[PDB]
């Protein structure tokens, strides 16, 4: 109900400014050769955004959502396991749960009771280990259901390491009148700082036509300890609000956003 | 007091017809959303059944043929189409005031077809007449209606004492009525005569049912 | 499915108490009551008692004191105490299964009860068979008198059920302290004389089944 | 749920939640393993060209007397205290005689149904509750017994009663239109593919007239259609085929 992880070191809020980050396909039309001009939920360019950390600096806040948030999951060991999505964030209202398993990306919509700090846990990180999920702290109790999806199987690495971020995993959440559309984009990186100054279209992953009221969202993130006293590996994710501002697309003749830019 | 003052008494009715059962109540009603009560049909060869509950839905086991309504106090059950099946007696019971009782209770009888009865005598044996009871035994079975009069008449006069019968209702399985006639006699009253007679009168027999017989035919 | 056949209870005397044992099965005991009836004595069927879904019992107004009834869930039973029993409550018993608006749904066989303090006398059955020089037409009536026994009922039937067309049992004639039942039934010339007809008889109360050749 | 093996009662109802599919009725209505086929407010070949936002098919069994109440506008015990349908019902109900089924010997006396309730419920109102009320102000304390009726009943359910007693497999399919985006639909039936010839096109997404012809043009996995560089649509992914 209001478990929050005592581990977290007293840190102040770290910012970014994004450079040209948040550009995504916003149709399923095929175009080449051309700079097509749209105006939808992207990122405003040379916007400050946030950065939250995932490490034994462990940032899970109650962050809100009005119209979308973009996010560039920096990961190592692979401690971000889903987010969390709704309105009161327990069990008044339904709330999106997204997580994964280390199998599969669980999607549901129920009546969940978040926490303050959800987290998934990875016991014996050290010996003994098998790099089996045991602490499942992401609700308290959950009841009338509506939605119910469960994604395809999938192998992560639960190893808990520290150093620099391996892989980016970008990701775009929003939410226009119920539905709830999830873009997604993998790719690899070696950073040690703030959010890369790069551009990147993403894909889209998944549609969820939930149909509910989505004011808040906070984020999963697993755990390991060989469940107050678990600490978290080498990762970090960023929140990037949107906006319905004017942006340009440049398709190239295979049908890609090679560039993007913002009135 | 809830006197069930349930009428008709009996009936009488042919195939195709619709018979009327009413029952009158006294208490209670406003039970939670009605003040009915239960109907039931006691055949003569099988105990009663529950007919409808709250006079307004029908029960298995029965045949759906039973309907009707009621009053918060006269309740009516309506048998359409009366059949063969409906030779029975009808109860309403109480449901929401105690004692549960029936009402008097409504005999439906089915106007059938028609039969004439069978005719076999059968004397006391020398076995029966030395243990020291003679009873001659005409069994008058097989036949509709039950309007049958038998009455035993000696050669010497018209008997009134010995006279006995065991008149069997319209049984479920047999749709005809069954009388077994007796006559009660002693040793030296089986010895009076030589020659007696099972007489008797059926409605629809218009010729009257005799059949002689003597003391040696045994 | 539902069965509430009525056993035990074979004679009993005035003015002493016995109880009469509704065996239950079908449903459950503890969510359905049992009711308990008499075969129409005098009036119309007349209502005894109800046992309530575990819980307290109702009556008649004038069987209050008289009747009780109890429920045994161990061995599935129904108990139904009477007390001061008179030679008016001779009638057949039944009992119900208590439906939704405190309905009779389903019914048991039941059982006659006589109450009277003579003693069980068995029967002196005779066989009714025709004589050489008895008359006939086209057919061979035979039949049974079980004569002078006490109580009643008993079934009669011929050949174990061979026979079943023409059979017609009749109710049995109170006499004296005894009872005189017949039967009788038609069948054709060839099963008699030439062949052999015996009438069984079978007393539900005392289980009695002697078995009598034509 | 039409052939399913076990049934639930009539005021218990199993409710399944159907949605995110397709499904071919004119099978159903022309499966021959049915006793009763009825859609309120829409046809059964109507149906089949429009969509709904989320379908319940309420599982339960009645007698053949009680089929009528299951239906909008009437009225009855089970249409009002065990299972209320709304005054604008615009789903399909459906049955089958399952006294071969369901019945057995002795009769199936699992389907219960209830004689009254202390309100009429509401439109899709399920309730479970089991409790002995007292009907007048003499207070029963739990069993009944002297005006405290008991509402839960058996159905009876024999194989050898009548047809207005036999067992009838109802299967209320509540269709409804909420604010969610519609996620049901019917079977999206389609023509042959004609190509190199010029043919009016219908896909799902865009029209139009012109010749389908196959081309070095490499749609991405979620690019279902393509447009010239003048914004116009001069390509098209076949939906069926990749």
């Amino acid at each position: 109900q209001c478990v929050n992880l005592t581990t977290r070191t007293q840190l102040p809020p770290a910012y970014t400014n994004s450079f040209t980050r948040g550009v995504y396909y916003p149709d399923k039309v095929f175009r080449s050769s051309v700079l097509h001009s749209t105006q939808d939920l992207f990122l405003p360019f040379f916007s400050n955004v946030t950065w939250f950390h995932a490490i034994h600096r462990f940032d899970n806040p109650v962050l809100p959502f009005n119209d979308g948030v973009y996010f560039a999951s920096t990961e190592k060991s692979n401690i971000i396991r889903g987010w969390i999505f709704g309105t009161t964030l327990d069990s008044k209202t339904q709330s999106l749960l997204i997580v994964n398993n280390a199998t599969n990306v669980v999607i549901k919509v129920c009546e969940f009771q978040f926490c303050n700090d959800p987290f998934l846990g990875v016991y014996y990180h050290k010996n003994n280990k098998s790099w089996m999920e045991s602490e499942f702290r992401v609700y308290s109790s959950a009841n009338n259901c509506t939605f119910e999806y469960v994604s395809q199987p999938f192998l992560m690495d639960l190893e808990g390491k520290q150093g620099n971020f391996k892989n980016l995993r970008e990701f775009v959440f929003k939410n226009i009148d119920g539905y709830f559309k999830i873009y997604s984009k993998h790719t690899p990186i070696n950073l040690v700082r703030d959010l890369p100054q790069g551009f990147s279209a993403l894909e889209p992953l998944v549609d969820l036509p939930i149909g509910i009221n989505i004011t808040r969202f906070q984020t999963l993130l697993a755990l390991h300890r060989s469940s107050s006293g678990w600490t978290a590996g080498a990762a970090a994710y960023y929140v990037g609000y949107l906006q319905p501002r004017t942006f340009l697309l440049k398709y190239n003749e295979n049908g890609t956003i090679t560039d993007a830019v913002d009135c | 007091n809830i006197v069930l003052t349930q009428s008709p008494a009996s009936l009488a009715v042919s195939l195709g017809q619709r018979a009327t059962i009413s029952c009158r109540a006294s208490e209670s009603v406003d039970s939670y959303g009605n003040s009915f009560l239960h109907w039931y049909q006691q055949k003569p060869g099988q105990p009663p059944k529950l007919l409808i509950y709250l006079a307004s839905n029908l029960e298995s086991g029965v045949p759906a043929r039973f309907s009707g309504s009621g009053s918060r106090t006269d309740f009516t059950l309506t048998i359409d189409p009366v059949e063969a099946d409906d030779a029975a007696t009808y109860y309403c019971q109480q449901n929401n005031e105690d004692p549960f009782t029936f009402g008097s209770g409504t005999k439906l009888e089915i106007k059938r077809a028609d039969a004439a009865p069978t005719v076999s005598i059968f004397p006391p044996s020398s076995e029966q007449l030395t243990s020291g009871g003679a009873s001659v035994v005409c069994f008058l079975n097989n036949f509709y209606p039950k309007d049958i009069n038998v009455k035993w008449k000696i050669d010497g006069s018209e008997r009134q004492n010995g006279v006995l019968n065991s008149w069997t209702d319209q049984d479920s399985k047999d749709s005809t009525y069954s009388m077994s006639s007796t006559l009660t006699l002693t040793k030296d009253e089986y010895e009076r005569h030589n020659s007696y007679t099972c007489e008797a009168t059926h409605k629809t027999s218009t010729s009257p049912i005799v059949k002689s017989f003597n003391r040696n035919e045994c | 499915q539902v069965q509430l056949k009525q056993s035990g209870p074979s004679l009993v005397q005035p003015s002493q108490s016995l109880s009469i044992t509704c065996t239950v099965s079908g449903f459950s005991l503890t969510s359905y009551g049992v009711h308990w009836v008499r075969q129409s004595p005098g009036k119309g069927l007349e209502w005894l008692g109800v046992m309530w879904r575990g819980g307290n019992t109702d009556y008649n107004a004038a069987f209050m004191s008289r009747l009780s009834i109890t429920k045994d869930n161990s061995k599935s039973q129904v108990f139904f105490k009477m007390n001061s029993l008179q030679t008016d409550d001779t009638a057949i018993y039944y009992c119900a299964k208590n439906g939704g608006a405190h309905a009779m749904d389903f019914w048991g066989q039941g059982t006659s009860v006589t109450v009277s303090s003579a003693k069980t006398t068995p029967p002196s059955v005779y066989p009714l068979a025709p004589g050489s020089a008895a008359q006939t037409n086209s057919m061979v009536t035979l039949g049974c008198l079980v004569k002078g026994y006490f109580p009643e009922p008993v079934t009669v039937t011929w050949n174990s059920g061979s026979l079943s067309s023409g059979v017609h049992t009749f109710p049995a004639v109170l006499q004296s302290d005894l009872y005189t039942l017949s039967s009788s039934v038609t069948v054709p010339s060839s099963t008699w004389p030439s062949e052999t007809v015996t009438c069984n008889v079978a007393h539900p109360a005392s289980s009695t089944k002697v078995d009598k050749k034509i | 749920v039409f052939n399913a093996t076990r049934f639930a009662s009539v005021y218990a109802w199993n409710r399944k939640r159907i949605s995110n599919c397709v499904a071919d009725y004119s099978v159903l209505y022309n499966s021959a393993s049915f006793s009763t086929f009825k859609c309120y407010g829409v046809s059964p070949t109507k149906l089949n060209d429009l969509c709904f936002t989320n379908v319940y098919a309420d599982s339960f069994v009645i007698r053949g007397d009680e089929v009528r109440q299951i239906a909008p506008g009437q009225t009855g015990k089970i249409a009002d205290y065990n299972y209320k349908l709304p005054d604008d019902f615009t789903g399909c109900v459906i049955a089958w005689n399952s006294n071969n089924l369901d019945s057995k010997v002795g009769g199936n006396y699992n389907y219960l149904y209830r004689l009254f309730r202390k309100s009429n419920l509401k439109p899709f109102e399920r309730d479970i509750s089991t409790e002995i009320y007292q009907a007048g102000s003499t207070p029963c304390n739990g069993v009944e017994g002297f005006n405290c009726y008991f509402p839960l009943q058996s159905y009876g359910f024999q194989p050898t009663n009548g047809v207005g007693y036999q067992p009838y497999r109802v299967v209320v399919l509540s269709f409804e239109l909420l604010h969610a985006p519609a996620t049901v639909c019917g079977p999206k039936k389609s023509t042959n593919l004609v190509k190199n010839k010029c043919v009016n096109f219908n896909f799902n997404g865009l029209t139009g007239t012109g010749v389908l012809t196959e081309s070095n043009k490499k749609f991405l996995p979620f690019q279902q259609f393509g447009r010239d560089i003048a914004d116009t649509t001069d390509a098209v992914r076949d939906p069926q085929t990749l």
